């Protein structure tokens, strides 16, 4: 509750929670981890769990800032990406879901993670 | 132990059929992890027993969740939920505080602010005030009253109770039901949580039931029978997901409701409702 305080104090969430937590902040905490059969695609972001062997799945909603911390969306259309879908992250990346997802993009024609998954 | 791989487990018709005081619940195990939130756990192995009920599955399936929120803001059982139903279910979630979920349609404040213009297919309920072991009122009133008003012909509930946490009048709702029983998962096995399940709506008694009687069975039950904390079940999760039956919605007259039609609602392959456009709202 001291980061969610913290990326509303400012007019960068993004950059504040990333540098919040390069700087030895805690995670966010209470990310919703789903438990899945590990035999998903591994797309970024789905309608149903898609978590390989190597990652984990997660409820969309809690590992996005913008949700978690009850402020605007910054997407053109105002709708999140996450919410209602579920996100697979990384097995080596758990410690922070919130910080790989501020982090990171997904292919726009692939739909995997750019540099873990993404072939194109 | 067989029951350590099932889900949980369900009040037999041996102890449906006692006759015995209510008394107080004596749980010998009154604690295993699994990473995820507790719930996540709970939730899926309600779920799982769901899986072998003949619940109704139609398209655009409609699915309220109450008491959906938690002290961390966060909604694991809508995310189960989530991960369960068909992508084209509508899940409605609510709580009485902030929260955020993957629900279609989420609504803050206390459950009798929701308005539910059309009937429901899935009714779940987890909610629970912390705060002689008489029946309850509280939001039970609001359920019996959703039951009874807002829930499809063929539709099911699922509504957490307690020791302390009951209400003779929705023991009673249940003989409206083709079958029912009260599930325990083995997730929680140690709390005298249980789930009540009214399976497929008929509108009509199907069976007598005296409410303060049957949570005595229920308490006795418990009391009874050994159950033991368990995951195993979340083992092999290939079959998770609920099936998608392609359940139909007709439309009809209490008229025209014969044989036949009791026959599909209680048999888990027909919902009689409005097949509008769901309109879920907070007054
Ligand atoms: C054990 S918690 C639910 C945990 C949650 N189901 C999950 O997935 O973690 C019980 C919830 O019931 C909610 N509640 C109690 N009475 C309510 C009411 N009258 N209307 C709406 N929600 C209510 C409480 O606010 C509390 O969040
Ligand atoms: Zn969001
Ligand atoms: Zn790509």
């Amino acid at each position: 509750s001291s980061v969610l305080s913290l990326v509303n104090f400012t007019v960068d969430p993004q950059k504040a929670y990333l540098d919040f937590v390069n700087a030895g902040g805690a995670p966010l905490t209470n990310c919703v981890k789903m438990l899945t059969p590990k035999t998903g695609t591994g797309i970024a972001i789905s309608v149903k769990p898609e978590s390989t062997a190597d990652q984990e799945t997660y409820g969309g909603a809690s590992v996005c800032l913008y949700c978690r911390a009850h402020i605007e969306h910054p997407d053109v259309s105002g709708v999140c990406k996450y919410k209602g879908k579920f996100v697979q992250i990384p097995a080596q990346c758990v410690r922070d879901p919130v910080g790989f997802c501020l982090s990171n993009t997904p292919c726009n024609v692939c739909q995997y993670w750019i540099g873990y998954g993404c072939n194109c | 132990a067989s029951a350590d791989w099932k889900p949980g487990h369900a009040m037999p018709s041996l102890f449906k059929v006692q006759n015995v005081n209510l008394e107080r619940c004596e749980l010998a195990n009154y604690p295993m992890p699994r990473g995820v939130h507790m719930n996540i756990a709970k939730y899926m192995q309600l779920c799982q027993y769901l899986n072998t009920c003949t619940l109704a599955v139609p398209a655009n399936m409609r699915v309220i969740h109450f008491g959906a929120g938690s002290d961390k803001g966060i909604a694991p059982g809508t995310s189960v939920l989530r991960q369960w139903l068909p992508t084209d279910a509508i899940i409605i979630d609510n709580d009485l505080n902030e929260f955020v979920s993957d629900a279609d349609i989420t609504l803050f404040g206390d459950c009798v602010t929701v308005r539910v213009g059309q009937q429901v297919d899935l009714v779940i309920s987890d909610m629970y005030d912390p705060t002689s072991n008489e029946s309850k009122a509280l939001f039970f009133t609001y359920l019996c009253n959703l039951i009874n008003n807002n829930l499809a012909l063929g539709g099911s509930v699922a509504i957490k109770i307690t020791e302390h946490s009951w209400s003779v009048e929705l023991y009673e709702l249940m003989g409206k039901f083709a079958w029912w029983t009260v599930f325990c998962t083995n997730a929680n096995a140690s709390s005298s949580e249980g789930f009540l399940l009214g399976i497929n709506y008929l509108g009509t008694i199907k069976e007598n039931i005296d409410g303060g009687a049957m949570h005595a069975n229920y308490i006795f039950w418990r009391n009874s029978t050994p159950m033991n904390l368990s995951t195993y079940s979340l083992f092999d999760l290939s079959k998770f997901q609920l099936k998608l039956k392609g359940t139909p919605v007709l439309q009809l007259k209490e008229s025209q409701i014969n044989e036949l039609v009791i026959s599909l609602l209680s048999q888990g392959k027909l919902l009689i409702r409005d097949n509008d456009t769901l309109s879920v709202s907070t007054d």
